[PDB]
Order: structure tokens, then C-alpha cells, then sequence
């Protein structure tokens, strides 16, 4: 089986750690309780290949934005997530990709840009907007709903796909 | 570089050396420390290790009481400041505002990290390891107030967070899935009729599929204080790892409840419709990756009073002959083909427990728990993290639920399964056996005749699901 | 080469799993990893014969009592271990002899009844009295004492030699 280092980053309260949790426990967080840095192992078969996916979850509050150059060099994949009902975190997104692209020093990393809380009705981001910056970084876009699953399990195998053809 | 504390005022600065840290020969991996090093990394500032904190919050009981261990982090998070520099005294000296270019540097790049990495360690203790907090109520109060003294608002909102799970922790988990589950499938039994239930009266996917459940739910519940220290061998077993041994309890009762049914079956001809419905349970727990199911059946095909029964066997169509025998093969070897297998399934799975406890056993007894460099009595770290790996491996397969309907009767009826009896394990183990010479005597005793003892059609209804709800 | 296959049998605590280490790991390493391929295997020479022992050693699987039978059926020899300092462990013997007749069905099986003494505490068991019970099955007694190495190669090979003179 073959090993894929995943990490998840994005503005802080967009979802990242319920979505994580989501993948590996089929279970919705509803506290709100900000990381500082989560690991989770994943034994999953995608495409007909048995792989071990490592979630680095990460720290969105700004807080810690030391410790980021620190993760992003053992990754090989990137979840950058925004919530579709907050401006400001989509708007976050634009230095998550110059960072990851500075420390790895590479225009071609693998990632998928997430919109993450589509279940909630209060849309401030369309999506065209995010599909517009996803096309600008080649890479997809995926809409997401930690709370009732939709697009979650789409958006880390995307990532792992991306990771394999990389 | 950046200036360290000064070693007699923070004992996290001494720098290292061949006398209190050992690496492994991308990075730093510990080979071995001494505890004061081992809390350094732990916290380290440079670069990060989630790895670490499960490993070290899973094992330190070893070599660091849990009172000691909390001092030791306290002082790690009191890190104290740099004094001004020599342009920064200039500054102030001449009525100005100092840009303490130092001092932000050192507080962004050494002491940030550190604390938010001490507070990490806080909170994955008290999250995942509470019951060193239920044992003792110090400790407790001792967090509480370490917690709530934390000042400044560039850690109110981790502060805040670890408060509020420490008291969700005093007082006192819903599961969405993608599809949804099966229908319930009955067979000669129907809902309600418990009183009727029975081997082969109830239909063998739901047999398979409760089953699954169960031992699913049995396998979940183990955690790592059940196998660390290799406590589950010890006389204080039944108190220290009762989880893991209800869940070996019930494996172990399922077999022999799979023996009795054979061996007291003496009629050939309805003995083969048993051993035959038995094979089709198997088949069942190996699509659902039911690997512990699989095993019971096994061990129950392989035991000494159906091992011999050829008779039987012998009258058990080709196609279950060899599903039972690419069973058995999994186990041949070392499990070898069974590793394999379980490396290359995709879950939910139900692992057999076994393997892994002797990995645990072995890997604890096979190293030394101190390594010794120039007199100096390093902990041996290099023997945890194996230990975690292990339990981490475990933990893995912890995380997937099953999408399969509870079925209330069902499984009460597999709860209270107990074919012992009052009887003892010898008795009973006896009375198997005995059971075997007299359905099928040793040669040259010929093979006498027995009458029915089920009176309701054999026929199974196979394991091939049906689509109707 | 011939290809021996030797079982450990004992209840739990009795040091079954230190014999086994003690026969198999590399003496002059740091590191010992069972989790490694061929920690089971030992290629030896017995009296001149070269050989290749297989140590089938279950130690921390004890309660999963049902599965003893097919464990031991497989083995050519068997080592019943017990503990100089726990009488219980020493009286269970009699039932694990009998299981290994029953499933190897046959009243003459390759034996060796092993005492081990695993730490410091007070012996309960005095050498008399396993010789006197080793006497009466026929089969060699011999005591060991794994954290000091002492006896254990002994044990084993005294075990192959059983199974040659069988
Ligand atoms: N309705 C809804 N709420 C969500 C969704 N994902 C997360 N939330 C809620 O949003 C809040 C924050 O989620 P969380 O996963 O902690 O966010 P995060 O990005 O990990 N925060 P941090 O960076 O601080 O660690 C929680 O109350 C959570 O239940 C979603 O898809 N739908
Ligand atoms: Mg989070």
C-alpha cells in the first residue's frame, strides 16, 4: 500500500477539523473547539488501490501562523478550505496558496479548494467565484458539507488522485 | 541564531549531548533521553510531531509519575523573556520607544510555539487520557488552576477551549453514513418469536451481520491503558483490561457454542446441514472483513472434536471445503496471508485482537526500558514508540462503524449465549470430545446410526442477499 | 535441511515469550522489532546437524482458550513451561500434556517440561519435584532462567533431540 501526507489548512472556524472528522469517524463535530495540530490515519481503497492517508489538520487561528512553514514541507497534498457563508475566510485562501507555493518552492502542488458549509442557506461566496480561482491555480473546486457528508469523501480522494498523477 | 534562556533560569536549555539524547540513525526521530529532553521534544519549537504527543501520552507511566509530568510541562510553559538589547537600551535611554527586534522574534519563533505546544499536550491528556485526572483529584485541580492562570489574548482562545473540556469531562456521538444499511433478513424464525431462535432457524446473513456488530462494538471499546505495560497477562488483568478480555471471552464462547452445535448434532445427515450453514456464516464474515468472525469459525472447524469428524466432512460440497481451507491458510505461517489481507482491505474491518498482542508482548519483553551512554541512564524511547505503533495500528481500525440495523432480539440472543453452562472449562471440554467418539468412533468401530432432531426443513436460504423492503 | 516445529505451551505470565526472544533475537542490538519477518526462524546446529528451527509461540494469547487446539496441532515437539515461583502454573501441566495427546492423537509426543524462574521473588517449586513429575511422564525436565540466559538454548535443543529419537 502507498502512503499520501494530506494537510488541511484554511482560515480558522471554516470546518477543518469537522471535516476531517467526518472522513475518519462518520461523525459530525458540532462543538467548536480550535486546533493547534491533529494527526489522523486513514486505510482506505481508491481506484482500486489500498492507501494510507495521513491528515495533518491544522491550526486556522492566526495565532500559530509560525508553526505553518513547518507543516507544509512534509505535505505532498493541500485541502485549502473557506466556508461558502464567510467573505473573509475565501478571501484567506489567496495567501494559503502563496505560502504552500513559496515553502515547497513549486507552482505545481497538489490541491483542491474546498467550500465548505454548503448544507447552511446563507450563501456570501458563489460558486463561480471559487470556481474562477480554482481555474487560476488549475486545480478543482469542491463543495462541501461536514454535517451531512456531502462532497467529503469526493474532496480527499480528488486530492489523493492528485497526489498519485503528481 | 536566535539566543536561548539562559540554562540556569530554564532547565529546557541545556544543549544537547551524547549523554542526554540519542537520535536515530525528515525529522529528528528519538532514539533515547532522559525525561527533562524527552518534554523538550515534546514541545519542540522547530518542528512538528503529533506522533509524538499520542506516543509519549500513552507510555511516560513507565519512567514519569503523572504529578511529576505536569510540573515538568508547567515549567516548560513558564518561559522567561530576554533582556533588552543594546540597541534597545539605547533607545530607552534616550526617552524612546525600543523596537525590540529580538524580543518579537524570540516570543514569534521560540516561545508561541512552545506554549501553544505545551497547551496541545494539556489538551489531548485530558481528552483522551482522563482517568489519570479520575485517580487523582490533585492532579485535576492542579490543571484547572495551571489552565485558568494562563494569561494574555494570545491564548484566551485555547485557554478558554481546554477549560471548557475539562468540564465536559466531569458531567459525563450520532453517525451519518453515505448509503443505507440492508434490510433485516429472517429466515424460520420471524421478529418477535426469540423463543425460537436458534443456529439454524434464524437466517445466516443476519447471523453474520449481528454478529459483525457485535464483535465490531467489542473491538472499539479496547483502549491503549488495556495493553501498555502488558497488563492484560498480569494479576491484575479483570481490573486493568476488562474490555479487551470481554471481547476474547466472546470470541472464545462463540466457538465453542459453534462445537457444541456439531458434536451434539448426531445425526450425520443434519450434523452436515450444520456444519455446511457454519461455512456460509464464515463466508458472510469475510465479505464484511469480519477477520475475528472468520477466526472463531476456524478455531472452532480445527478444534479437536470436529478436527476429526471426516465423516462429515466428507459429505461437504467441494465449493465450502475450500472456503474453509483458504480460511484456514490466512492463519498458516504466522498469519502471513492474514497481514497481507488485512493491509489490503478497505474498512470497516474487524481485525483478530491476537496478533497484536503478542507484537505487544514481544516488543515489550525484547527491549530494555533504560539504554546506558557514559554511566548516564537514558529512557528508552525507541521501545515506546514501537508500543504506539502498535496501538496505533489498532486505533486505525477503531474509527470505521459498520452500516448494519441493530437488531435488538438478534442480538440479545448472541449476548447471552453460553454454552458452558455452570459447567467447568474441562468438564465441558470433556464432554465435547466425548460427544465426538460417540457420533463418529475411532476405527475399526464402525459408524452407528442416530435419528433426526430438527423438525423443520434444513435447506438453507443461502447468503446471497435479497432487494425487497 | 529438516525443519522443526517447536510449540511454546504454559499459562499466561510463566515467561513463555522471554524463552522464545532469548532463542531467536540478535543478543548485540540496541533494537528488537517483532513485528519483523522471521522472528520466528533460527537456522542451528544440533549435534553436528544443521537445522531450522520454528518457534510457534503464541505468549499473550492465552485467554483465547478455544483456539489452543489448532495452535498445538501443527507443532513436532512441545515445550510446557511453568514458573518456579507460581504452584499454579506448575499444576496446570498435567492438563496441557493431555491436551497435546488428544490433538496430536498419539500417547507418545516429543516433550520437555521446562521450569523458568522469571524474577527474584521466592521459588515455590523446588527442582525434586519437577524432576519427580517429569519422571513420571518420561520426559526431560530443565530449568531455565531467560533473563539471564541461562538453560534456554538447552531447552530447545534438547526438544529437537526428542524429536530425532522419536
Ligand atoms: N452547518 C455546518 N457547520 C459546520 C460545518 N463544518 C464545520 N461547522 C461548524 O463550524 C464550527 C467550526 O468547525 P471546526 O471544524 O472547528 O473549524 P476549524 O476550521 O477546524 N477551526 P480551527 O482552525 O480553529 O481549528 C463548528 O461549530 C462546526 O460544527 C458544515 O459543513 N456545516
Ligand atoms: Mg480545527
Amino acid at each position: 500500500m502507498t502512503e499520501y501526507k494530506l494537510v488541511v489548512v484554511g482560515a480558522g472556524g471554516v470546518g477543518k477539523s469537522a471535516l476531517t472528522i467526518q472522513l475518519i469517524q462518520n461523525h459530525f463535530v458540532d462543538e467548536y473547539d480550535p486546533t493547534i495540530e491533529d494527526s489522523y490515519r486513514k486505510q482506505v481503497v481508491i481506484d482500486g488501490e489500498t492507501c494510507l492517508l495521513d491528515i495533518l489538520d491544522t491550526a486556522g487561528q492566526e495565532e500559530a501562523s509560525a508553526m505553518r512553514d513547518q507543516y507544509m514541507r512534509t505535505g505532498e497534498g493541500f485541502l485549502c478550505v473557506f466556508a461558502i457563508n464567510n467573505t473573509k475566510s475565501f478571501e484567506d485562501i489567496h495567501q494559503y496558496r502563496e505560502q504552500i507555493k513559496r515553502v515547497k518552492d513549486s507552482d505545481d502542488v497538489p490541491m483542491v479548494l474546498v467550500g465548505n458549509k454548503c448544507d447552511l442557506a446563507a450563501r456570501t461566496v458563489e460558486s463561480r467565484q471559487a470556481q474562477d480561482l480554482a481555474r487560476s491555480y488549475g486545480i478543482p473546486y469542491i463543495e462541501t458539507s461536514a454535517k451531512t457528508r456531502q462532497g467529503v469523501e469526493d474532496a480527499f480522494y480528488t486530492l489523493v488522485r492528485e497526489i498519485r498523477q503528481h | 541564531q536566535m539566543r536561548l534562556p539562559s540554562a540556569d533560569v530554564y532547565r529546557f536549555a541545556e544543549p544537547d549531548s551524547e549523554e542526554n539524547i540519542i537520535f536515530e540513525e525528515g525529522i529528528p526521530i528519538i532514539k533515547a533521553g532522559t525525561v527533562i529532553k524527552l518534554i523538550e521534544r515534546l514541545t519542540y519549537h522547530m518542528y512538528a510531531d503529533p506522533n509524538f504527543v499520542r506516543t509519549f501520552l500513552t507510555t511516560y507511566r513507565s519512567f514519569c509519575k503523572p504529578q511529576e509530568l505536569l510540573s515538568l510541562i508547567i515549567e516548560r510553559f513558564e518561559i522567561p523573556e530576554p533582556e533588552p538589547t543594546e540597541a534597545d537600551r539605547i533607545a530607552i535611554e534616550n526617552g524612546d520607544q525600543p523596537l525590540s527586534a529580538e524580543l518579537k522574534r524570540f516570543r514569534k519563533e521560540y516561545i508561541q510555539p512552545v506554549q501553544l505546544r505545551v497547551l496541545n499536550v494539556c489538551r489531548h491528556w485530558v481528552e483522551h487520557h482522563f482517568y489519570d485526572f479520575e485517580r487523582d483529584a490533585y492532579l485535576l485541580q492542579r490543571m484547572e488552576e495551571f489552565i485558568g492562570t494562563v494569561r494574555g489574548k494570545a491564548m484566551k482562545k485555547w485557554v478558554e477551549s481546554i477549560t471548557k473540556i475539562i468540564q465536559r469531562k466531569k458531567i459525563a456521538h450520532n453517525i451519518t453514513f453515505q448509503s443505507s444499511p440492508p434490510t433485516v433478513e429472517w429466515h424460520i424464525s420471524r421478529p418477535g418469536h426469540i423463543e425460537t431462535f436458534d443456529l439454524l432457524t434464524l437466517h445466516p446473513i443476519e447471523i453474520a451481520r449481528q454478529l459483525t456488530l457485535l464483535e465490531s462494538d467489542l473491538y472499539r471499546a479496547v483502549q491503549p491503558s488495556e495493553l501498555v505495560g502488558s497488563v492484560w497477562t498480569k494479576e491484575d488483568k479483570e481490573i486493568n483490561s476488562p474490555n479487551l478480555l470481554k471481547m476474547i471471552r466472546h470470541t472464545t464462547n462463540l466457538t465453542l457454542w459453534f462445537e457444541k452445535c456439531i458434536v451434539e448434532t448426531e445425526n450425520l445427515e443434519e450434523r452436515v446441514a450444520v456444519v455446511s450453514r457454519i461455512i456460509e456464516i464464515l463466508q458472510v464474515f469475510q465479505e464484511l472483513n469480519n477477520f475475528n468472525g472468520v477466526l472463531e469459525v476456524v478455531s472452532a472447524m480445527n478444534s479437536s472434536p470436529v478436527y476429526r469428524l471426516d465423516h462429515t466432512f466428507e459429505q461437504i460440497p467441494s465449493r465450502q471445503k475450500k472456503i474453509l481451507e483458504e480460511a484456514h491458510e490466512l492463519s498458516e505461517d504466522h498469519y502471513k496471508k492474514y497481514l497481507a489481507k488485512l493491509r489490503s482491505i478497505n474498512p470497516p474491518c474487524v481485525p483478530f485482537f491476537g496478533i497484536y498482542l503478542t507484537n505487544i508482548l514481544k516488543t515489550e519483553e525484547g527491549n530494555p526500558e533504560v539504554l546506558k551512554r557514559h554511566g548516564k541512564e537514558l529512557i528508552n524511547f525507541s521501545k515506546r514508540r514501537k508500543v504506539a505503533e502498535i496501538t496505533g495500528e489498532i486505533q486505525q481500525y477503531q474509527n470505521q462503524p459498520y452500516c448494519l440495523r441493530v437488531e435488538s432480539d438478534i442480538k440479545r440472543f448472541f449476548e447471552n449465549l453460553n454454552p458452558m453452562g455452570n459447567s467447568m472449562e474441562k468438564e465441558f471440554t470433556d464432554y465435547l470430545f466425548n460427544k465426538s467418539l460417540e457420533i463418529e468412533p475411532r476405527n475399526p468401530k464402525p459408524l452407528p446410526r442416530f435419528p433426526k432432531k430438527y423438525s423443520y426443513p434444513l435447506k438453507s436460504p443461502g447468503v446471497r442477499p435479497s432487494n425487497p423492503r
